[PDB]
């Protein structure tokens, strides 16, 4: 009953879906590199809750060592891709 | 390859020996502390915290992923019971004293009530089931040459 | 019997003169032919024991050991065919000659009647073992190990000989079954007690108790595969066979001359089985397991019950084979790595998919999984000991449990984890070693099938 | 019920199940009657029954097993037999209730005598 | 269970069978649980059984239904607290026939 | 290839998340992720499923077949 | 946040892994390589049944106490396929 | 098969009607053997209330 | 609330000696880090070292084995409580088991001499 | 359709 | 799990980790996502209250009381994430996660098939030896004699050439 694997376009569309359903600060228009603390004036609380929502969205868990350092959707996607070994 | 200088020795009673021993075991002096000297054989192998290996950072990609131990990181003298397929010192939200107290109290209560119920049992308000032929004195072996107590059963 | 010996005395010049490219195969196949011919002894139609001369004899208690030895010879050969590969042809020929001399001595002794011949052979067993252990080891303490071996054995040897003399003089002859048909009973004084001692002390020192188990681990560790094999299989069994054949005279002494030795054997079984949990060195673990089982053998030998003797023989044979097999497996995992340690190599069964099933099939035979001669023997011996007292099932059970534990600990720290990543030297299995495993196993199957051969005197 | 009546209320009159004939068997019956069996040892043997199975209620059970074997695949054909067998066991359990009550009343009588 | 729900709608077959089993274990009158459990619960009170034993046994007979309905609620009646993606498939015969039998 | 919907048709109208956000406006607080979580609580995943509604599946046809077999039994003795 | 050297190393290893996996792909033509109901019924019920009937009826029932047919369960009235004259029922069945 | 995303999937009728089959079947059987064995939970037999017997029987001395 | 134990150690966070802000203690931490990094780098210059046809040697493992196996008797110095525990483990339990067995056997022997103990069916022993 | 790493198995 | 941590930590990360842990344990306590959101917002307010404060005294005090409250009101059986420790998939596939170097000992009769893939291994290993020695000097030149280092690894400051120590990371099998 295994579904198919994940690709970059799917990952990106999903991440944008979620960060747009977000309501605090995102002006519903996120650049793939829409830096949270710098380019959107976000808070550490918000960033951590984003990481947690992504963990719930993709089942697995993201360790703190990298949750604290992720500051870009492109970086989140690169991380997920190097963890699940996608795009043969 | 190995050599005496790289292998253990006797209890260093001088910082001169202690520091060399530490730089050999690949540690730092102020942290290095051997075992007491009761002549049981410990020698000079470091005394390390009595912690298990379920505690260690499980995320870091250790080289010995089954032991979460790095290459030269000194090895706890009692690893054989901390290999992680064995004793686990994983701390508990509940505490030792309280958990033991709970368990013993529960078990004592149970056994005490079981004795209580054996001393004051339940039973249906009737008598004992009857049996026609002297409690079938034959089918319980008995014998064909003995007339024991004639067990006659009456109506009410 | 010469039909079994003479060819084993011809394999020697054969080895000496044969060419390098062919000596291995020639001697191996012909030793297998010897193993085959060694079955004539099994034509024991009726109860009349076999006697070939005043100098040789056979019996149901000896024949098994004879065949097992003639069949462990070639396995030693084969398991000794990848190391000493860069050692000269002359040296490997010496090694073969020593193995063959061991075979011949063991056969002659397990067959002989006169305990004095038995004794000279029991003590000539040494030279080849001491040599094999000193001149082909892989560590330095092999020297101290050989010294301990030799001197324990000779200390035992001496009073045994003195008592054999006292006997030969008081009694007229030393021949067995004459000792039987003309035995007698003793006034049971300190003299006869010390005689009982001087007769059993050597056989015990050899078949190790708790007190003198010390020379076993050193040997099985510092020494190579063949020495380990032969120790764990036979050179212990010699003590058991001697004790069985000799205790026939010392009745009744062995009723109260046993309590200390039974106590020591049981307690040692327990403590050594425990150490088998936390003993890093794999071969040391195996050696202490052997101690744990030979303690059962001894406790069953003393009290002199028929069930006990049959269980002793069963467990004896079973342990011999199983220990040879486990040692083959250890050596195998060593030649690829060169470190006995248990916790270094881990998480196999992903590259040696089959070998495991030669690891598994051993443990299950160690922890007494039935239907196996192992459990049959353990169980009959536990029965005899329960009859002899109701408070020994305790120790039997503690041992069974600790074994069921450490066997699986061994399985799981070498074939159940996750594979290392710096063991690039994992040359896959050799057909040769797979063959050795299969040959150590299959006979267990056939004997589990038909054990009437392997019972003992009482059956 | 009798349980608490024995344990927290009156503490001795509540009889003991294991000594019922402690009182004579005819303390109120002029020439009391006895019971009857309607199946012989030979029958209750050849039918291969058990000891917690063969009581004074055995003939109903024999007829039940006959009607059960016969017409086996057409099972459920032995139900007027089960009804009667359970009826007989009900009768027996009632006899036992009545013996227990008898002993209760006789203890009441003894204590009324003091 | 903490990350599943709406199992009835999203997957009727397994939920129907799970309810069958849950009620059978509870002791529903005629689902092959009864025909042993209820005779046993007859005898347990009908014979000279120790008090505390009887008592905890009946308590357990209750806790059966307790955790059965626990399964039911947390898995089959509350909201779909599981992840968004879905690749359900149970129309396969090798998995739909066995449960039926 | 799979595809997604927009990111606007997820609301909190009349859903328990609405009562939540009301109590949060009382306390003086927010509830951002409400919309994200709101992919449930509506659509086809709605309906307060109930113990009888799951138990009694089939019950209706079961009683219908009860009646069927009852009439058949009466006609056939 | 990430340092630039770290980001650069990450980019390098990522563009290396995303080629190593494209490699661990495999083109086609590799891996290279150089009624039944009745037949099963036969080969897995019948043959063993023949062998086992042989075994039983000519090696097991040919021995003293290999098989032990527990005695049948007679009832009253039940006749006997042997001689076994008729047998008696019980007495009154009141009620 | 073709997955979905944060939406309910289009289901087939076979699986759902098989589930309904099983459940309706259980209800049917329960009602059937309830009709036929309503006493298996109650019993056709009457348990007696003592104090209804008579010292007349089971003879007693007063 | 909570108390320590030999099994359930005081977890990381709660430890008062943590949250310290000592410059010396932080420097010790960073020294440990320097050490561990040197070790891991020396190890990775071999895990990937090409032209390699062998495995790695774990000298910590070797020294641990040495200290558990053969460095014992030399550094061993006999003292009391040690000689005591040894004599205990070597004498006590043997003798307890022995008294048990001897009492049992004497019971059995006197019983048989009386001619009572039911030995029916003890045909094989 | 991807590779699957494994040991020899020929021996 | 690839990058490594620093020896010491900071109040920042300590508080962040406490936050994530408490929120996970709350997701576990209060199942329904509505209740989870509610109480998570409450915890966020609790934090933002003292956020702006900076006095190390109040920091340590609040942190050490927070950890005690957390350890005393945590979930006995928390919500573990399968693919992470404690779960029911951790290492489940390590029994199948073989490394590559098992390849070399294949038999030619077997690597006969699967020919293409083995046509590319060589040009991969060839991509290793040709650029190994360089990966050493990059460190032995930058092995700062100061002797105070972390576990991080610098990239290829040159172009074309590859980074240092990419073998133990690349070729790491899939997760499956
Ligand atoms: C009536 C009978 C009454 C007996 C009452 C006592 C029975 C309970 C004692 C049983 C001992 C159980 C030992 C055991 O299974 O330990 C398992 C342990 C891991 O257990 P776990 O909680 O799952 O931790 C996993 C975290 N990684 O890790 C292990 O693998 C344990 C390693 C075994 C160590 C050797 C133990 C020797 C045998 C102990 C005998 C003591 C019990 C005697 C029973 C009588
Ligand atoms: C001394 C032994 C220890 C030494 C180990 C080294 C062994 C090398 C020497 C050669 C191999 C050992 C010879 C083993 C003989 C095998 C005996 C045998 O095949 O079993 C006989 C069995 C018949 O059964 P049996 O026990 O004889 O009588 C009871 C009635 N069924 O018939 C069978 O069913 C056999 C099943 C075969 C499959």
């Amino acid at each position: 009953s295994d579904a198919p694997p994940l690709t970059l376009d799917g990952i990106k569309d999903r991440v944008l879906y979620v960060l747009k359903l977000y309501d605090k600060i995102d002006p519903e228009k996120l650049s793939v590199n829409s830096h949270f603390m710098k380019d959107l004036g976000l808070d550490s609380l918000d960033q951590v809750e984003i990481i947690m929502a992504m963990e719930d969205e993709f089942g697995f868990e993201i360790p703190d060592i990298d949750a604290e350092k992720l500051m870009c959707p492109q970086e989140i996607v690169d991380y997920i891709a190097d963890k699940k070994d996608v795009y043969e | 390859h190995m050599t005496k200088d790289m292998l253990p020795g006797s209890y260093p009673r001088t910082p001169e020996e202690r520091a060399a021993a530490a730089k050999k075991y690949n540690m730092r002096v102020e942290d290095y502390e051997p075992y007491p000297d009761d002549g049981m054989g410990y020698g000079d192998y470091p005394m390390l915290p009595n912690r298990s290996q379920h505690e260690r950072d499980p995320w870091y990609q250790w080289d010995h992923s089954e032991l979460r131990m790095n290459w030269g990181e000194p090895i706890h003298w009692d690893l054989d019971m901390y290999i992680r397929n064995r004793v686990d010192t994983s701390p508990t939200p509940v505490s030792w004293d309280v958990m033991c107290k709970h368990l013993f109290g529960f078990v004592a209560f149970m056994v005490f009530m079981f004795w209580v119920g054996h001393v004051f049992p339940s039973y249906q308000p009737v008598g004992p089931k009857q049996y026609p032929y002297n409690n079938l004195y034959l089918e319980r072996g008995g014998d064909p040459t003995k007339e024991p107590e004639p067990v006659v059963h009456y109506d009410i | 019997m010469l039909k079994i010996i003479l060819p084993s005395l011809m394999l020697l010049p054969l080895t000496w003169l044969s060419s390098p490219k062919k000596t291995w195969t020639n001697v191996t196949s012909y030793s297998f032919l010897i193993s085959l011919t060694s079955l004539t002894l099994l034509w024991q139609t009726d109860e009349n024991y076999k006697n070939f001369s005043n100098m040789f004899s056979s019996d149901p208690l000896s024949t098994p050991l004879i065949i097992l030895t003639a069949w462990l010879l070639p396995l030693m050969l084969m398991a000794s065919q990848n190391h000493l590969k860069k050692d000269n042809n002359v040296l490997q020929k010496l090694y073969i000659s020593m193995l063959i001399s061991l075979q011949i001595l063991l056969i002659m002794t397990f067959s002989a009647t006169e305990l004095i011949m038995f004794y000279i052979l029991f003590e000539a067993t040494l030279i080849p073992t001491l040599i094999i252990i000193t001149r082909w080891g892989n560590q330095t303490e092999r020297l101290n190990a050989g010294i301990y071996f030799l001197f324990y054995t000779l200390i035992g040897s001496i009073p045994l000989l003195i008592a054999l003399i006292l006997i030969q003089n008081h009694v007229g002859t030393l021949n067995l079954m004459i000792l039987s048909f003309t035995t007698h009973t003793l006034d049971a004084s300190w003299s006869n007690n010390l005689l009982w001692l001087a007769c059993m002390m050597a056989f015990l020192i050899k078949m190790p108790l708790y007190g003198v188990h010390l020379w076993l681990p050193k040997a099985h560790v510092e020494a190579p595969i063949a020495g380990s094999m032969i120790l764990a299989a036979i050179l212990l069994k010699l003590g058991s066979y001697g004790m069985i054949r000799i205790s026939i005279i010392l009745d009744p002494l062995t009723k109260y001359m046993a309590y200390p030795f039974i106590l020591l054997s049981l307690w040692g079984m327990i403590m050594t089985s425990s150490i088998c949990l936390r003993q890093t060195d794999l071969k040391s673990l195996i050696a202490y397991s052997s101690v744990s089982h030979m303690a059962l053998v001894i406790a069953s030998i003393m009290i002199q019950t028929p069930w006990s003797f049959m269980g002793a023989t069963m467990l004896m044979i079973a342990h011999g084979l199983t220990s040879s097999l486990l040692f083959c497996l250890a050596n195998s995992n060593y030649e690829r790595i060169h470190s006995r340690t248990m916790i270094m190599a881990r998480g196999l069964q992903m590259v040696f998919p089959l070998m495991a099933t030669w690891w598994l099939m051993a443990s299950l035979a160690n922890l007494a999984l039935p239907p196996s001669i192992n459990l049959m023997g353990e169980l009959f011996i536990t029965m005899s000991l329960f009859s002899w007292s109701n408070f020994t099932i305790i120790l039997m059970g503690i041992n069974i449990i600790i074994t069921g534990m450490y066997s699986m600990y061994m399985i799981i720290t070498t074939q159940r984890g996750k594979l290392t990543n710096h063991m690039i030297n994992l040359q896959p299995s050799h057909t040769r070693e797979l063959t050795l495993m299969a040959l150590h196993m299959i006979p267990l199957i056939l004997l589990t099938t038909s054990p009437k051969l392997i019972t003992g005197l009482t059956m | 019920a009798h349980l608490t009546r024995r344990y927290l209320w009156d503490a001795s009159v509540e009889p003991d199940p294991e000594k019922i004939p402690s009182f004579p068997p005819d303390l109120g019956f002029p020439e009391r009657k006895e019971r009857v069996m309607v199946a012989t040892q030979q029958e209750m043997m050849d039918a291969q029954l058990t000891l917690q199975q063969r009581d004074y209620c055995a003939h109903y059970l024999i007829r039940l097993l006959k009607c059960k074997r016969d017409s086996f695949p057409n099972f459920l054909a032995c139900k007027h037999e089960q009804h009667d067998w359970d009826y007989c066991e009900h009768l027996d359990y009632v006899k036992r209730m009545k013996e227990f009550e008898r002993e209760r009343r006789l203890l009441q009588r003894k204590k009324r005598r003091a | 269970i903490r990350k599943m729900g709406n199992i009835t709608k999203i997957m009727p077959f397994t939920s129907s069978c799970l309810v069958i089993g849950s009620l059978a274990l509870t002791g529903m009158p005629f689902l092959t649980g009864f025909y042993s459990k209820d005779l046993i619960i007859e005898a347990i009170n009908t014979c000279n059984t120790n008090a505390w034993a009887l008592l905890i046994t009946l308590i357990a007979t209750s806790m059966t239904a307790m955790y059965s309905m626990r399964i039911i609620y947390f898995v089959t009646m509350t909201k779909p607290r599981f992840p968004p993606l879905i690749s359900i498939n149970e129309n396969d015969p090798d998995l739909m026939n066995p449960i039926k039998r | 290839k799979m595809e997604l919907p927009d990111y606007r048709q997820w609301k909190i109208e009349g859903t328990p998340l609405e009562t939540v956000q009301k109590k949060l406006a009382a306390r003086g607080l927010r509830d951002p992720w409400a919309r994200n979580e709101a992919w449930r609580y509506m659509g086809g995943f709605a309906g307060n499923i109930t113990f009888p509604s799951v138990i009694l599946k089939g019950f209706k046809w079961g009683f219908a077949a009860f009646v069927v077999a009852l009439g058949a039994e009466y006609f056939l003795d | 946040g990430y340092t630039p050297d770290e980001k650069l190393r990450l980019q390098q290893l990522r563009e290396l892994r995303r080629r190593w996996l494209k490699d661990q792909e495999l083109s086609p033509r590799e891996p290279v390589l150089p009624y039944r109901s009745s037949l099963f019924a036969v080969s897995h019920v019948l043959i063993p049944m023949w062998f086992v009937h042989y075994y039983v009826k000519y090696h097991m029932a040919t021995k003293p106490y290999t098989i032990v047919s527990s005695k049948p369960r007679i009832f009253p009235g039940d006749t006997i396929l042997e001689t076994g004259e008729v047998i008696p029922p019980m007495r009154d069945f009141p009620d | 098969i073709q997955p979905r995303y944060r939406e309910f999937p289009q289901l087939t009728r076979s699986q759902v009607i098989q589930g309904e089959f099983l459940s309706s079947l259980m209800w049917f059987w329960i009602l059937w053997r309830f009709w036929h064995d309503s006493d298996a939970v109650l019993g056709h037999f009457s348990y007696p209330d003592p104090s209804q017997w008579t010292d007349e029987e089971l003879g007693i001395p007063p | 609330k909570y108390k320590p134990a030999p099994l359930a150690t005081l977890p990381s966070t709660l430890d008062p000696a943590e949250y310290d802000v000592s410059p010396e203690t932080r420097r010790a931490q960073v020294e440990r880090l320097s050490i561990r990094a040197r070790l891991k780098r020396e190890y990775l210059l071999q895990y990937n070292d090409p032209k390699r046809v062998s495995h790695i040697e774990d000298p910590a493992l070797i020294r641990w084995t040495y200290a558990r196996s053969a460095n014992i008797y030399p550094n061993f110095r006999p003292t009391p409580k040690n000689s005591l525990l040894g004599a205990v483990a070597g004498f006590g339990p043997l003798i307890f088991w022995y008294y048990v067995f001897k009492t049992d056997r004497d019971r059995k022997e006197r019983l048989i001499q009386e001619g009572k103990l039911d030995r029916k069916f003890n045909i094989s022993y | 359709r991807l590779f699957v790493v494994k040991p020899s198995l020929y021996y | 799990a690839f990058c490594a941590p620093p020896a010491y930590l900071t109040h920042q990360q300590k508080v962040l980790r406490l936050y994530k842990r408490a929120l996970r344990h709350l997701e576990s306590w209060c199942i329904h996502r509505d209740k989870y959101r509610y109480f998570a917002c409450l915890m966020r307010a609790r934090f933002e209250e003292h956020k702006n404060e900076k006095d190390m005294m109040r920091a340590t005090q609040l942190l050490r009381e927070a950890e005690e409250e957390f350890w005393q009101n945590q979930h006995p059986q928390p919500y573990i994430f399968p693919d992470s420790p404690g779960g029911t998939s951790f290492e489940r596939y390590e029994c199948y996660k073989v490394p590559e170097w098992c390849l070399d000992y294949w038999h030619p009769s077997e690597k006969a098939m699967y020919p293409d893939y083995f046509s590319k291994r060589e040009q991969w290993k060839k991509l290793r030896m040709e650029s190994w020695d360089r990966e050493v000097k990059q460190l032995q030149e930058e092995t700062s004699p100061d002797g105070i280092m972390t576990e991080a690894l610098p990239p290829a400051r040159r172009e074309g050439d590859l980074p240092p120590l990419w073998w133990h990371i690349v070729t790491r099998p899939r997760e499956r």
